[PDB]
RNA sequence: AUGCGA
DNA sequence: CAAGTGTGAGGAAAAGTAGTTGGGTTTTTTTTGCAGTTGAAGACA
DNA sequence: TGTCTTCAACTGCTTTCGCATGAAGTACCTCCCAACTACTTTTCCTCACACTTG
């Protein structure tokens, strides 16, 4: 479906804890890959008095 | 009353009433005349693009245009609300102390009375049973008031109530203790085990301040537990002076012989040994008011000794029946026939008492539970466990859910009178032995005695040795011929 | 957020979704008449920005 | 979506409910359809805004509205500058950027000028 | 402001 | 050999309150038309 | 030193009158509230070992 292709195209958003590790720093202080694999939509449901 | 004016009054005529003509835009005199204001403000046109973040917002501290001249209010401190909510969430109980004790007292008062009237219905023992029981506790109450001040050691206990009914019955001397206890458990005749009844709904809530909640059968009696409090009640009561012939009953002997190997002779045998050294030829009476808190081997629990003489008699009698009146093969036949068997109500009851799963003497019958015994058991659970009970709140939802669940498994039912009566069973086993006319017999005798030890002990606080401690005691008593 | 956008029709994002406007995308179904109801789903708009144009071409 | 008319009536609806709209806070709203440039196809346009971009801009230009499989679109413009220069228009973070088309050409694939 | 009666 | 005084702990339960987590408002602070005008780059005597 | 000429950036408006009267926005932040299960709190209840006697 269209929405899952969209989330496959946004790909990743990468962030480095600022390289630290004390080349440790320069060569990033580890990569933190992030993304969204699937997107599901569910039919309307309502549970009252919450769980249970 | 309050006054009028907290805004305007008509300074013309002294008429302190005000009209609103919303069509006019006018505040006017309700009774008399004129313009109370020509000015009228805030009913905007068709132009409220709403750019205004209008951060202000009323909050009742800047007053209000007072657009109601109708008023009465009152002086306020500043948003009752917290005091309002405190008052809504006030009516509960938040008591404790002497006041809580009085109703703890009261509730105890009531359940005992409910206990007594089922007493009358079951036994049909006229004004008499009823009034003696009433003054008995009147007497019990007398003592409680005296050591009051702030003394909150009222004993009672789940046990105290039946001790009360027990002593009152003995005054009258209608029955027995073991029989009464088994009957009561089997038919839940007593309201004893659950304390929700009363008509407390409210007493329940009176945050019975620690007291009341402790009501409700809390648990089933151990070894002593129940003969001990009877003694305390007697000491409380000074019962022996007050009431005649306590602990007595030639009826417990009958109950006991029929209990099993009912021998048209062992009633008189044991009655005779009782005659013998059993309190010098005298119906043993209710032990005394064991005032002391240590409650030691009072042992003069009359019955406890009756059962002891009963047991003793059997083996003495049977293991020196020189004339050989009781055949070798006869003794095991009795113990034989004895093996389990249904019960026109009684044995089913004794199973129900066995199921207090105590010292594992009946635990296994737990396991075995002779087929139907299994069945008439589930029958008595679907009838007498229902009271069982009635989540309050926690969703008028889950209540619903629970109901649905019950509906789902609907349980129950998705010559007659099979369970013959008591004297029927009794008859048929004395017939089952009706063929009457060394190391092995000694063994058989011991075998049989262990069985009765099971039976008599099982109705009662046992002491898989006090029993015999008891046994030991009179053993010693006896040899002073 | 999507109830937000669907309740105002002010679709806003850091890309502008390649659309010339940030309002007007959503309309009340206005069931006052079955004709009106069916007509909304056969209505097509050239977009508000051309409503702003002064010409008529 | 899949209820037969009879069931639909059993669910308190107009036996024919077309749907396609949204109930948001109880008010039925549908998204108005919009007419946009045909995707994926170069459309030759003369526009005086193109002259409004600055010096050396002609009117002439190509506009293709590329839409991704997911249907998000990205419009790409070519401008013929009066000087013969060709510039490539695109939009990112709703900001405009201009690049020489010969740059995106040598950037896409290794090639010769004669290619 | 969006849709609409005149 | 044995019977009787002195006394501190072991045990049960409903209602309230603890720990851990989550939900949840509340809370707060990309040109599309016109006509005129100023400042500019460039130029002159 | 003194005066002139062209172009590009900035200013103000281009239907009238009213209904549905206005509505709920929404980034960044969070302290308070409702929940499920387990743990803790207050009053009350009942029995035992030891030291000394016969």
């Amino acid at each position: 479906g269209l929405l899952n292709l969209g989330v496959k195209d946004i790909g990743e958003k990468v962030i480095f804890d600022g390289k630290p590790l004390n080349s440790n720093s320069g060569y990033l202080g580890n990569k933190l890959s992030v993304s969204v694999e699937q997107v599901s939509i569910a039919k309307p449901m309502s549970n009252d008095g919450v769980s249970s | 009353m309050s006054t009028f004016i907290r805004g305007p009054i008509c300074g013309t005529d002294n008429c302190p009433s005000r009209l609103w003509r919303i069509i006019d835009g006018r505040r006017t005199c309700q009774y008399g005349h004129v313009m109370e204001g020509d000015v009228e403000f805030n009913d905007d046109e068709d132009d409220l693009n709403g750019l205004g973040a209008g951060v202000i917002t009323r909050r009742l501290n800047l007053t209000t245009n007072a657009t109601g001249s109708f008023q009465s209010s009152q002086l306020t401190n500043s948003q009752l609300l917290q005091q309002q909510q405190r008052q809504s969430h006030k009516k509960f109980k938040k008591l404790i102390g002497h006041e809580a004790k009085l109703l703890f007292l009261k509730s105890f008062q009531f359940i005992l009375k409910r206990q007594i009237r089922w007493l009358i219905t079951e036994m049909r023992f006229p004004k008499e049973f009823e009034h003696v029981a009433k003054i008995i506790w009147l007497k019990i109450l007398k003592t409680i008031n005296d050591q009051p001040q702030e003394e909150l050691k009222l004993q009672l206990h789940m046990t105290s109530t039946i001790s009360i009914l027990y002593l009152a019955s003995t005054h009258l001397s209608l029955p027995v203790y073991t029989c009464d206890y088994i009957k009561w458990i089997c038919t839940a005749k007593m309201p004893y085990f659950q304390a929700s009844e009363i008509l407390p709904k409210s007493w329940r809530i009176q945050l019975p301040n620690y007291y009341v909640s402790i009501l409700e059968g809390s648990i089933s009696p151990f070894n002593g537990q129940l003969y001990n409090k009877i003694a305390l009640t007697c000491g409380m009561i000074h019962f022996k002076e007050f009431f005649n012939s306590e602990i007595s009953c030639q009826g417990l002997l009958l109950k006991l012989v029929m209990q099993c190997a009912l021998p048209p002779e062992f009633y008189f045998y044991t009655k005779q040994v009782i005659e013998f050294e059993e309190t010098d030829i005298r119906n043993l009476t209710l032990w005394e008011r064991t005032d002391e808190r240590h409650t030691g081997r009072v042992s003069n629990h009359a019955e406890l000794r009756v059962l002891s003489y009963f047991m003793l008699t059997i083996n003495w009698m049977l293991s020196f029946d020189r004339d050989r009146q009781y055949p070798l093969k006869w003794i095991l036949s009795l113990t034989e026939s004895l093996t389990q068997r249904t019960t026109t109500s009684e044995s089913i009851g004794r199973n129900i008492v066995k199921v207090v799963y105590p010292d594992k003497p009946t635990s296994s019958d737990y396991f075995q539970w002779s087929e139907e015994e299994t069945l008439e058991f589930l029958k008595w659970m679907e009838k007498q466990f229902l009271p069982t009970q009635t989540s309050m709140e926690m969703t008028i939802d889950q209540k619903i859910a629970r109901r649905k669940l019950y509906k789902i498994f609907p349980l129950d039912r998705e010559d007659s009178t099979h369970q013959l009566t008591f004297i029927e069973d009794l008859q048929e086993r004395y017939a089952k032995q009706t063929p009457f006319f060394p190391p092995a017999r000694k063994e058989a005798i011991g075998r049989l005695l262990t069985h009765i030890a099971s039976q008599l002990l099982v109705d009662f606080a046992i002491s898989k040795e006090q029993l015999k401690d008891c046994i030991s005691r009179i053993k010693n008593a006896c040899l002073h011929r | 957020k999507m109830q937000y956008f669907l309740s105002t029709g002010n679709l806003v994002s850091q890309s502008g979704l390649d659309l010339q406007q940030v309002s007007g995308y959503t309309v009340v179904a206005e069931k006052i008449n079955f004709y009106r109801f069916i007509s909304h789903f056969r209505m097509v708009h050239r977009g508000s920005f051309f409503a702003q144009l002064k010409t008529t071409t | 979506n899949k209820m037969s008319p009879y069931e639909l009536v059993q669910h308190k609806e107009e036996s024919d409910e077309i749907g396609g709209y949204f109930i948001v806070n109880g008010i039925e709203k549908l998204i108005r359809m919009l007419i946009v440039q045909r995707r994926n196809h170069p459309m030759a346009i003369i526009r005086p805004s193109f002259a409004n971009r600055g010096a050396s801009y002609s009117h002439y230009g190509i506009q293709i509205r590329s839409v991704r499989p997911d249907q998000t679109s990205q419009t790409n413009v070519l401008h013929y500058l009066n000087d013969g220069q060709v510039t490539f228009r695109f939009s990112w973070r709703k900001n405009e950027y201009l690049v020489p088309v010969v740059m995106i050409l040598k950037a896409l694939c290794h090639t010769s000028d004669r290619e």
